[PDB]
C-alpha cells in the first residue's frame, strides 16, 4: 500500500527540484547571475589598459 | 479613504456570525440572515469609517492652515483629497 | 499580493474541514503549506540577478507594510519553506496545523517587510504561538515558555521607545528614508542590539533557547532551530547597518568580544551535557556567534557568507533535530546513557547521525565547510586575531560531536530498530540539499 | 543656501521623476555616475541609488578582471 | 520521578501556622488613612519634580528598598501581653 | 576508586594559563611586535626633537 | 539597496558639519519659573550645602516607609496594650524616626561623596555617581550575610548610572532633536516653517530641556 | 498471577468518622487515592462546609476545615512553607481561619486516604465569612440544605 | 429667551412621563421592562448633544441598559448618566462637585441594591466603604474650593488650590495609592456594575480634564505608584477580581501618563480600546475568547491593546519623558506574567458552556461576537484616525 | 504472536486480542531510577549555586577575566585595524567626538 | 536544450526593465508622500478646549 502522504510529498519536492535545475540552466546568465554580466564587459577594459600599462613600461 | 474597508468589514461580518454559531455551539454555517446582516453592517460601518478619515483629514489641514501655519500647494494634496487609495 | 492572500484564505480552511475525514484533513494540511514551496521557487525563477538590489516591491498604501524581496530573504524563504512541510508531517492535531500555518504566515511576512515598525509588530505577534507550542501539557514545559516569552518581550519593548524615537525624527518608518535621514544612531542602535542579541542566541542573555528548544515537539523545535534565529541575522542585514552604521561601528569590539566569548563558552559548556537535546541546542550558539561576527566584519563580502551559513545551519541542524525527535519517540526517553549498539540497530538512521554530525562540522563536501570558510574569510580581512580565535577551538565542537556520536552508536545494541519510510523522507530534504549546495552551489 | 538646496532638490525629483531608457538596456545600471556638490550624498536618494548601483558594477567588474588576469597568469 | 519536600510535615505546617491564630480586622481604617495622608502630605513633592536626577533615583532606590510586604506581615507584638 | 571531584583550584589555574600561552602565542607575538614598533617610534620622537 | 557585496551608507557620510536648522519664526522658548529652592539643589560648589539641601526630598521617603510600617504595626496592636497611648506613641514613633533617620543619612552621604568627587576630579562624569553608590551600598550594606556586601554597592551605582543615562546624558545627546517641521540635515526635503513651537501643556515633570523643543504652557 | 483474590471495593474501603460542627457524629466511607474533601462532598455536607483554595490554577480546588487528632499527624502529605502552594496555604490560614485557628487545623485537600486512615477520627473545624465571586459566598451562617454535591460545576469565573 | 433651552425641559419631561409610565406598568402584574429598557435607550438618545464624545458615551450606555432589569436601577443609571453627560459641560467647580456627588451616590445605591445571595453582606460593606471615603474626599474638594472661591472671588479654577482639584480627579479613577476603594468594589460587586464602572465616568472625567482643565504641576510620582502597584498586585494575586482591579489600576497609570504628555488622541483610542475590552469582558459566557481579553491587554501585537499601548509610547517618546516611558515598559513586561497565566486557567482547558433553562438562550452573544472583532480595527486604526 | 492486521492489510487494533499488540511503545525503555533522580537534578541544578570561596573565585578569575581579556584583545585589534588602514583615532562608544566612518572620497 | 533556450526566451519577452522601474518610483513616490504627511501632522498642539487664547483661530460658538 502507498502511504497517504507519498504521492503529494514526492510531487512538490520533484517539482521544486525542477525548477531548480531549470532555473540553473535556463535562465539566462545575466538574469541567473551578475558575474556572467559583467565579463565581457571587463574583457575590453583589460584589453586596452593592458597597453596602458605597457606604455608606462 | 481605503480601497478595500468594505470588504474587511464583509470578512469582519463573516467571522462574527461564525463565531456567533461557536457560542451557541452551532455549526459555523447555520442561520445565514446573520451573516448577511452583519456583513451589510460591517460594510456600512467601515465606510463610514473611510469617510470619517477624510472628514478628519480636512479638518486637520483646515485647523492648521487657519492658526496660521501655510503649506506649499504641493503637500495640501496629501490632504485635500478624497483618495481612493 | 493578491496571489499572498489567496494563500491566506486558503490554509484558514484547515478549520473548517469536519473532522470526520482525516484523510482530506491531512491532504489539505499539507497542500497548503505546499504551496508556498511552489510559489517562492516561481519567485526565485522570477528573479533578476541584473536588476535592482530589491526587486518586486509592493506597498499597502499609508498602512506601512513595505514589503521587498532581496538574495536574504528569497534564500531565507526558501530554506522555511522547504522546512516546513517536514514539520507537518510530525503533527497529528488540528491546532498544531493552524498554529503552524499562522507562524509561517508570519514568518514568511516579516521575512520581506521594509517597515521597522512592520517588522516589530509582524514578528513578535507569534510569541503567544509559542507559549502555547512549547509548554504542552503531556510532555512541555511551563518554565521555557515562560522564559523565551518574557526574553522576547523584554528585548521588543526596549526596541520600540528607539523605534518611534526616530519615526518621529523623520517623520516615517520605512528603511529606504530611515536610511537617509540623520538621526541619533546610537538610541536605535542600542534597541537593534538588544534585541537582534535576544533573538539570536548571544551571551549572557540566552538562556531560554536550551530550555525552549528541548521541551518543544519535533516539529516546533525544528521551527525555532532553523527560523527565528536567522530572523536576527536578516534583521541585522535589513535594517541595523542600513539605517545605523556609527553605532555599528562604535560597538563593533563590544560585539566581537561578546559574539567570541560566546562562542567559547557555549562550546565549552556543551562538554557537560548530558542529553543529546540540550547538545544539539548548545550546538546552534556557535553557529550564529559566527554569523553575527560575520556580519559585523563587512570586510569582503560579509552579507553573502553570512547567508550561506545561516542557511547551512537552517538545513543541517534540522536534520539533527530530526534524529533527536525519532529517537526520543521511538524510545520515550532522551538520557545518553539508553543509547547503545545504535549502528547494528539503527544502520541508516546512524550513518545519517553521522554524516549530519560531520554537516555540524564543517567539512568538506558540505555548505557549512564553505559557509564557515567564507566567514572566516570575512573576518580574517577584519583582523586575523579573530579568526584565529575562531580557527583554533574547531577541534573543541567537533569534541563533544564525535564523543557523542560514538557513546550513543557504538557499543552494545540496545534500543529502536533502524528508521521508517516516513522518516528517511524527513531526512532526505536536508541531505539532498546539503549535498547540492557543497558540490556545486553556484553556477 | 536654503532655497538653493530646496530647489536642487525639486529639480533631480523631476529628473528621475521624468526618467526611461531602452534597447534591452537594465535601469540600476547605468554607465554613468551624476557628479555633484552635495555633502553627504544622501541628502538625495535617488543619486545615492544611482550611485550604489554603479558601485556595485564596479565591484563586480574588478572581480571579473580578477578573474580573468588570473586566467592568463596560470598560462 | 519526583523530589521530595523539605523538612518534617508537622514543622511545615505549624510554620505555615505561625502568627495566624487571629482575626482579621476590616481594610477600611488602612484606607482611609492612606488616603489621607495622600490629601494632607502629597503637595510636599510638588518641588519635588525640578530636582537633580540622581537624588530623584536615590530617593526612588531607597523608597523601594525600605518598603514593608503588607501580605503576610507579622510582628513579634501581635502575641505578647505587654509593651 | 574515584571521588569524582573538580581538580585543585591552584592547579587548574596554572594548567588553564599555560594552555593559554601555549596555543594563543599569536596574540602575544602580534602584540610584542606592536610594543617595540612604538618602542622604535618613540626612541625616534625623542631623538628628533633636540 | 541590498547587496552580497558591501553597504553602501557604511560609506556616505558627510564631509563637513551643518550650521544650526531654522525650526520657527520665532525660535525662542516658553517655560515656566524654576522655584530658586532647586536651582540652589542643582549647585555642586559646595558639598556641604549640596547635601543640606538635598537630603529632606530623600527622608521623606523614609518617612514614608516608617509611617507605613507603624500603622500596619499599629492594626495588629492588642487591646491591652493600646491603652497605653504613650507607649504606643512613643514605639511607632521610634520606628518612624529610626527609618526617617537611615534615609536621611544614606542620602546625606551620597550627595556629600558625590559633590566631593566632583570637586576633586575638576570635571563632571558618571564615575563620581559610581563611587557615592559604591559608598552608599558599602554603609548600607555593613554588617548583614555575605551574598549582600557586594550586590547592594553594585545596586546603587547601576542606580546611579541608570540615573545619569536617563536624567542627563541622553537628553544632552539629544538636545538637537526635533519631531516637527524641516528635518535636521535634511532641509532640502521642503517641509514647511511653522510660525512657533508647537505649544503643549506638558506637565512638571515634562519640561523642554531646550528652548526649540517645543513650548511649554497653555 | 493465580488464584488472587477477585478485586472487591471492600479492599479499599477507608471508613471515618465524621463529627459536624453541631457535634453529630456521621460515618464516612473513603477510598484510596482520594481526597478527604471529596468523600465529604460525597456524603451530603453542606455547601458552606467548603471554601475555594487560594492558589493558582487550583482554584477549582474545594476543601473542608478539620482537625487531625495527634497520632495522624505524620499522615499529612508535607508542603514547603517557603513554596508558592505554601504561600497558598498561608493566605488560606490568614483569611479563613483568623482567630479559629488550633494547632490541629488542617485542609483535607492534602490528605491522600490509605490503609492506616482507616478507623480514623476527625471533626470540622470553623470559619470566618468569606466572599470568592458572585455565584459562590459564605454568609457566616450555617443554615443551609443545599447539598455541595449538588453544584453542577465549579466555577472559578 | 428659552427657546434655545428645548431639549433640557425635553429631559424633565421625559423623567416625568417615564415616572408615571412606570408606575402604571407595575399594577399590572409585570415581571419584566424590555419595554422600559427601550424607551430608556431612545431618550438617551434624544437628550444627546452632537458631539463626538456626548455620542460615544450615550451608545455605551445604551449597549449597558441590557445587562440591568429592575426599573429603579434603571432610574439611577439614567441619572447618573445625566451628571456625566453635564460634567462633560461643567465649566465651573460647582456643576463639576454636583456631578461628582451625584454619580457617586448613583453608584452607592446601584450596588447596593442589586446583590443577591451571600455575597449581599460583603457588596453592602464595600459599598458603604466607598461612600465614607467617597463624602471625605468630596469635603476635602469642597474645602479647598472655597478657598480658591475666596482667593480668587471668581469661578476661574487657577492658581495653587487646583492641586487638590487635581488630586480630587485622581481620586474618582482609583489612581494608587488611591486605588484600594476600586480593588473592594472588584472584591464583591456583582459584574454588571462593575461593567458600568470602568467605562463611564472615567471616560466623562477623561473629557472634562481634556475640555475645561489645566494645572501648573506635575502627577509622574502618582503614575509611578499606580503602574507598579497595579503591576505587582495583578501579579501577586490569585483571585481573578483582584487580578483585574490591579490591571486596572495599572491602565488608569498608563491613562494618566499618555495625560501628562499631552497628546490626548492616543488617550482617546487607548480609553476606547480599553473600554471595548471591558465590555467584552463582563459580559462573556464562553471562556474560550477569554484568553482575547489578556492578549488584547498584555499589548500581544496583532490586536489593538499593542497599538493603543505603542501610540501612548509614541507619544511619550515624543516628549522624551524617559523616565516614565521606562517605567511603563517595565510594567508592560509585568503584565505578561499574569496574562499569560489567565491564558493558562482559560485556554488550555476542556471545553465546557453550561445551557440556559430559563430561556434568554446565552442573551449577549450578539454584543459579544461584535466586540470580538477588534482584531479588523488596526487596518483603520494605524492611519492618522482618532485626531 | 497478535494479528494486527487482516490477510488483506486493514490494520486491526486488536483492543480485544490477548496478545500484547506491537505497538509505538514496543521498544520503550525500562527507566532506572537511580539514572532518573540523576537526570532531574542536573535538569534542575540550578538550586546548588552558593557564593562559596571555590565559586567566587572561579568566576571571577575565569569568567570576567576573560572577558576583560577579550574585550582588551577586540580594542586592540580594532585600533591596529585602524592604523594598518592609514585612519587616525576612531570614536568608540565613549571616546569623545572624533573621526567616524572614513569616507569613501577621501583616500586615506 | 531547447527547451532551455525556449525557456530563456519566454523570461527574456515577459520581463521589463521600464516596468520595474516605474514600480520603483511609485514606491518611492507613495513613500515620500506619507512620510510628508506624518511630519506636517506631527506639529500637534494641544490645549484644553476652553483656552481661547491658544485657539484664536478656532471658528467656536459658546452657548454658557
Amino acid at each position: 500500500k502507498t502511504l497517504w502522504w507519498e504521492p503529494y510529498w514526492y510531487a512538490g519536492f520533484g517539482g521544486m527540484g525542477v525548477g531548480v535545475y531549470l532555473i540553473y540552466h535556463a535562465k539566462p546568465l545575466e538574469a541567473l547571475d551578475i558575474k556572467y554580466w559583467a565579463a565581457p564587459r571587463a574583457a575590453k577594459e583589460l584589453e586596452t589598459e593592458m597597453r596602458m600599462l605597457d606604455k608606462l613600461n | 479613504g481605503w480601497a478595500y474597508s468594505g470588504e474587511w468589514g464583509m470578512l469582519a461580518g463573516f467571522c462574527f456570525g461564525t463565531l456567533k454559531n461557536v457560542q451557541e455551539g452551532k455549526a459555523w454555517f447555520r442561520r445565514p440572515y446573520i451573516h448577511g446582516a452583519g456583513m451589510i453592517a460591517g460594510y456600512y460601518l467601515f465606510k463610514a469609517a473611510a469617510d470619517w478619515e477624510d472628514e478628519a483629514l480636512k479638518r486637520i489641514i483646515t485647523r492648521y492652515e487657519r492658526k496660521g501655519y501655510a503649506i506649499p500647494e504641493d503637500r495640501k494634496e496629501l490632504f485635500a483629497a478624497n483618495q481612493y487609495k | 499580493m493578491f496571489i499572498s492572500v489567496l494563500l491566506i484564505l486558503f490554509a484558514l480552511c484547515v478549520t473548517l474541514i469536519p473532522e470526520a475525514h482525516y484523510h482530506m484533513v491531512r491532504v489539505w494540511s499539507f497542500v497548503a503549506t505546499i504551496i508556498p514551496m511552489w510559489v517562492v521557487t516561481w519567485m526565485w525563477w522570477n528573479f533578476d540577478a541584473s536588476g535592482h538590489g530589491l526587486q518586486m516591491l509592493v506597498i499597502l498604501g499609508r498602512s506601512h507594510l513595505a514589503f521587498g524581496i532581496d538574495g536574504v530573504a528569497l534564500s531565507l524563504m526558501l530554506l522555511t519553506t522547504v522546512l516546513f512541510p517536514i514539520c507537518m508531517m510530525l503533527l497529528r492535531t488540528v491546532a498544531g496545523f493552524m498554529t503552524f500555518i499562522l507562524l509561517e504566515v508570519l514568518v514568511l511576512s516579516a521575512l520581506c517587510v521594509l517597515d521597522l515598525l512592520g517588522f516589530y509588530i509582524l514578528f513578535e505577534a507569534s510569541l503567544i504561538l509559542l507559549f502555547l507550542l512549547i509548554g504542552r501539557a503531556p510532555y512541555g514545559s511551563l518554565e521555557a515558555a515562560y522564559k523565551i516569552v518574557l526574553y522576547t518581550m523584554a528585548g521588543s519593548l526596549v526596541l520600540l521607545p528607539t523605534l518611534f524615537m526616530i519615526y518621529s525624527e523623520c517623520g516615517t518608518t520605512n528603511v529606504l528614508y530611515m536610511t537617509c535621514a540623520y538621526n541619533h544612531q546610537t538610541v536605535l542602535g542600542w534597541g537593534l542590539l538588544a534585541v537582534l542579541a535576544v533573538k539570536i542566541p548571544l551571551m549572557p542573555v540566552h538562556l531560554w533557547l536550551p530550555e525552549a528548544h528541548v521541551a518543544a515537539p519535533t516539529a516546533g523545535s525544528v521551527l525555532l532551530a532553523g527560523v527565528l534565529l536567522k530572523l536576527g541575522g536578516i534583521g541585522f542585514l535589513r535594517f541595523m547597518l542600513p539605517v545605523v552604521p556609527e553605532f555599528c561601528v562604535s560597538v563593533f569590539p563590544l560585539v566581537s568580544t561578546l559574539c567570541l566569548v560566546s562562542f567559547l563558552f557555549s562550546t565549552l559548556s556543551t562538554l557537560r551535557q548530558i542529553d543529546l537535546k540540550k547538545i544539539v541546542a548548545y550546538s546552534s550558539i556557535a553557529h550564529m556567534s559566527m554569523v553575527t561576527l560575520a556580519i559585523f566584519s563587512q570586510s569582503e563580502f560579509s552579507a553573502y557568507s553570512s547567508s550561506f551559513l545561516m542557511i547551512a545551519h537552517g538545513l543541517i541542524s534540522p536534520a539533527l533535530f530530526l534524529i533527536v525527535g525519532i529517537l526520543y519517540d521511538r524510545a520515550h526517553t532522551k538520557f545518553i546513557l539508553y543509547f547503545s549498539g545504535l549502528g547494528a540497530s539503527m544502520p541508516i538512521g546512524s550513518t545519517l547521525f553521522f554524516l549530519f554530525t560531520l554537516g555540524n562540522l564543517a567539512f568538506p563536501l558540505f555548505p557549512n565547510f564553505i559557509a564557515e570558510v567564507l566567514c572566516m574569510v570575512s573576518i580574517f580581512a577584519v583582523h586575523e586575531l579573530l579568526a584565529y580565535v575562531f580557527c583554533v577551538c574547531q577541534v573543541l565542537g567537533a569534541a563533544y560531536g564525535f564523543w557523542a556520536f560514538n557513546r550513543v552508536v557504538h557499543g552494545l545494541p540496545r534500543g529502536p530498530a533502524d528508521v521508517t519510510r516516513t522518516e528517511f523522507h524527513t531526512v532526505l530534504p536536508l541531505l539532498i540539499g546539503a549535498v547540492w549546495l557543497g558540490i556545486k552551489p553556484m553556477a | 543656501s536654503v532655497e538653493e538646496r530646496q530647489s536642487f532638490h525639486d529639480k533631480v525629483n523631476d529628473v528621475f521623476k521624468n526618467l526611461t531608457g531602452e534597447a534591452g538596456k537594465r535601469w540600476a545600471r547605468p554607465d554613468e555616475p551624476i557628479l555633484h556638490t552635495l555633502n553627504d550624498e544622501k541628502e538625495e536618494p535617488h543619486i545615492f541609488f544611482h550611485n550604489t548601483n554603479y558601485r556595485t558594477s564596479r565591484k563586480y567588474i574588478n572581480v571579473e578582471k580578477t578573474k580573468i588576469l588570473r586566467e592568463q597568469a596560470l598560462e | 520521578y519526583k523530589p521530595e519536600v523539605p523538612g518534617n510535615t508537622v514543622d511545615n505546617w505549624t510554620e505555615l501556622r505561625a502568627s495566624w491564630n487571629k482575626e482579621r480586622a476590616s481594610s477600611l481604617g488602612t484606607n482611609y488613612y492612606l488616603n489621607v495622608a495622600v490629601m494632607g502630605f502629597a503637595y510636599w513633592l510638588n518641588e519635588a519634580y525640578y530636582f537633580p536626577p540622581r537624588t530623584l533615583y536615590v530617593g526612588a532606590l531607597v523608597f523601594f528598598a525600605l518598603y514593608v510586604r503588607k501580605a503576610y506581615f507579622s510582628t513579634p507584638y501581635a502575641f505578647k501581653h505587654e509593651y | 576508586n574515584y571521588n569524582f571531584e573538580p581538580m585543585g583550584m591552584g592547579s587548574l589555574f596554572i594548567r588553564t594559563m599555560v594552555m593559554v600561552g601555549v596555543f594563543f602565542f599569536p596574540v602575544f607575538i602580534m602584540i610584542n611586535d606592536d610594543y617595540k614598533y612604538t618602542s622604535f617610534l618613540d626612541k625616534v620622537a625623542a631623538a628628533k626633537a633636540a | 539597496v541590498f547587496s552580497g557585496a558591501f553597504n553602501t551608507p557604511s560609506s556616505t557620510t558627510a564631509r563637513e558639519p551643518y550650521a544650526k536648522t531654522k525650526s520657527s519664526e520665532a525660535e525662542y522658548g516658553v517655560d515656566t519659573p524654576v522655584p530658586a529652592s532647586a536651582l540652589k539643589a542643582a549647585d555642586k560648589h559646595d558639598a556641604l550645602a549640596y547635601a543640606v539641601a538635598n537630603a529632606p526630598l530623600i527622608g521623606l521617603a523614609g518617612l514614608a516607609a516608617g509611617a507605613q510600617e507603624a500603622y500596619m504595626t499599629f492594626e495588629r496592636l492588642p487591646p491591652t496594650l493600646s491603652r497605653q497611648h504613650f507607649k504606643q506613641a512613643q514605639l511607632l514613633l521610634g520606628i518612624i524616626g529610626k527609618k526617617t533617620a537611615y534615609a536621611t543619612l544614606l542620602g546625606a552621604v551620597f550627595s556629600f561623596t558625590d559633590a566631593t568627587v566632583e570637586n576633586m576630579r575638576g570635571k563632571h562624569d558618571m564615575t563620581s555617581g559610581m563611587v557615592a553608590g559604591a559608598v552608599t551600598g558599602f554603609l548600607f550594606g555593613m554588617g548583614r550575610p555575605m551574598p549582600q556586601p557586594v550586590a547592594w554597592p553594585l545596586a546603587f551605582a547601576g542606580a546611579a548610572v541608570a540615573a545619569d543615562f536617563i536624567g542627563e546624558l541622553m537628553p544632552k545627546y539629544m538636545k538637537d532633536y526635533r519631531i516637527y517641521g524641516p528635518v535636521v540635515h535634511r532641509e532640502n526635503w521642503g517641509d514647511p516653517v511653522p510660525p512657533r513651537p508647537p505649544i503643549l501643556d506638558t506637565g512638571a515633570a515634562v519640561r523642554p530641556s531646550d528652548p526649540g523643543q517645543f513650548w511649554r504652557g497653555y | 498471577h493465580g488464584p488472587a483474590q477477585t478485586p472487591t471495593v471492600f479492599d479499599k474501603l477507608v471508613e471515618v468518622t465524621v463529627v459536624d460542627m453541631n457535634g453529630i457524629r456521621h460515618r464516612v466511607r473513603g477510598l484510596q487515592g482520594q481526597s478527604l474533601a471529596q468523600a465529604l462532598v460525597e456524603y451530603g455536607f453542606p455547601d458552606t462546609y467548603f471554601f475555594p483554595n487560594m492558589g493558582f490554577y487550583t482554584q477549582h480546588i474545594v476543601d473542608a476545615h478539620v482537625f487531625v487528632p495527634k497520632e495522624f499527624w505524620g499522615k499529612v502529605q508535607n508542603v514547603d512553607p517557603e513554596s508558592d502552594d505554601g504561600l497558598a496555604v498561608k493566605r488560606m490560614f490568614r483569611d479563613i481561619v483568623q482567630d479559629y485557628q488550633r494547632d490541629t487545623s488542617f485542609f483535607a485537600s492534602y490528605i491522600t486516604l490509605g490503609a492506616e486512615h482507616n478507623g480514623m477520627t476527625v471533626g470540622i473545624g470553623p470559619i470566618k465569612p468569606w466572599i470568592l465571586h458572585s455565584e459562590w459566598a459564605f454568609a457566616g451562617v450555617h443554615d443551609s440544605r443545599n447539598k455541595q454535591f449538588d453544584k453542577p460545576t465549579v466555577e472559578i469565573w | 429667551x428659552x427657546x434655545x433651552x428645548m431639549i433640557e425641559l425635553d429631559l424633565c419631561f421625559g423623567l416625568l412621563l417615564l415616572i408615571l409610565f412606570g408606575l402604571l406598568s407595575l399594577r399590572n402584574g409585570h415581571v419584566s421592562l424590555a419595554h422600559i429598557r427601550f424607551i430608556c435607550q431612545c431618550w438617551l438618545v434624544m437628550i444627546t448633544p452632537l458631539e463626538v464624545q456626548d455620542f460615544a458615551l450615550c451608545i455605551l450606555t445604551v449597549v449597558l441598559l441590557q445587562s440591568f432589569h429592575s426599573f429603579e436601577a434603571l432610574l439611577f443609571l439614567l441619572l447618573a448618566y445625566i451628571g456625566q453627560l453635564y460634567m462633560m459641560h461643567s465649566c465651573n467647580l460647582v456643576s463639576f462637585y454636583v456631578c461628582l456627588e451625584a454619580q457617586t451616590l448613583c453608584v452607592v445605591v446601584l450596588c447596593g441594591l442589586l446583590a443577591r445571595g451571600a455575597s449581599t453582606s460583603f457588596s453592602v460593606e464595600a459599598a458603604l466603604k466607598f461612600l465614607l471615603l467617597s463624602a471625605m474626599v468630596s469635603g476635602m474638594a469642597l474645602f479647598w474650593f472655597s478657598a480658591m472661591y475666596q482667593r480668587t472671588g471668581s469661578l476661574d479654577m487657577v492658581g495653587q488650590e487646583t492641586f487638590w482639584i487635581l488630586l480630587v480627579m485622581l481620586f474618582k479613577l482609583g489612581v494608587a495609592p488611591m486605588h484600594m476603594w476600586s480593588v473592594d468594589l472588584y472584591g464583591s460587586i456583582p459584574k454588571s456594575l462593575l461593567l458600568y464602572l470602568s467605562t463611564a465616568p472615567k471616560l466623562s472625567l477623561f473629557t472634562f480634564w481634556a475640555s475645561s482643565w489645566h494645572h501648573d504641576f506635575s502627577v509622574g510620582v502618582f503614575i509611578l505608584f499606580s503602574m507598579f502597584i497595579g503591576s505587582i498586585g495583578a501579579y501577586g494575586q490569585p483571585a481573578l477580581r483582584s487580578l483585574f482591579a490591579y490591571s486596572t489600576i495599572n491602565e488608569i497609570g498608563l491613562l494618566l501618563l499618555a495625560v501628562e504628555t499631552a497628546g490626548f488622541h492616543t488617550l482617546y483610542q487607548h480609553l476606547g480600546i480599553y473600554i471595548i475590552t471591558q465590555l467584552l469582558l463582563w459580559n462573556l459566557t464562553d471562556k474560550r475568547l477569554f484568553a482575547l481579553c489578556a492578549v488584547s491587554l498584555a499589548g500581544l501585537p496583532p490586536f489593538a491593546g499593542f497599538f493603543g499601548k505603542a501610540w501612548i509610547f509614541w507619544h511619550a517618546m515624543s516628549v522624551q519623558a524617559f523616565s516614565l516611558l521606562a517605567a511603563a515598559l517595565f510594567c508592560t513586561l509585568l503584565s505578561l506574567v499574569y496574562y499569560l497565566r489567565v491564558i493558562r486557567l482559560f485556554w488550555t482547558a476542556p471545553v465546557h458552556t453550561a445551557a440556559s433553562f430559563t430561556g434568554a438562550p446565552n442573551q449577549t452573544t450578539l454584543t459579544s461576537a461584535c466586540a470580538v472583532a477588534l482584531a479588523f480595527a488596526p487596518v483603520m486604526l494605524v492611519k492618522p484616525f482618532v485626531i | 504472536e497478535a494479528k494486527q492486521f487482516t490477510p488483506d492489510g486493514k490494520y486491526m487494533p486488536g483492543i480485544f486480542s490477548k496478545a500484547k499488540p506491537l505497538d509505538r511503545s514496543t521498544q520503550w525503555v525500562h527507566k532506572n531510577p537511580y539514572i532518573e533522580a540523576w537526570y532531574y537534578r542536573r535538569d534542575h541544578f540550578e538550586n546548588e549555586f552558593v557564593w562559596n570561596y571555590r565559586t567566587t573565585i572561579e568566576a571571577l578569575w575565569f569568567l570576567g577575566g576573560f572577558t576583560a581579556a577579550a574585550y582588551a584583545l577586540s580594542v586592540f585589534a580594532f585600533r591596529q585595524a585602524d592604523r594598518r588602514s592609514g585612519y587616525p583615532k576612531r570614536q568608540i562608544l565613549g571616546d569623545e567626538p572624533a573621526m567616524v566612518l572614513p569616507d569613501e572620497r577621501q583616500f586615506y | 536544450a531547447y527547451i532551455l533556450d525556449f525557456l530563456s526566451y519566454m523570461w527574456e519577452k515577459n520581463n521589463d526593465d521600464s516596468a520595474s522601474y516605474k514600480e520603483w518610483q511609485d514606491f518611492l513616490d507613495v513613500a515620500e508622500k506619507d512620510r510628508r504627511r506624518d511630519r506636517i501632522i506631527a506639529w500637534r498642539e494641544r490645549t484644553m478646549y476652553d483656552d481661547y487664547a491658544a485657539n484664536a483661530e478656532e471658528p467656536i460658538i459658546y452657548k454658557r
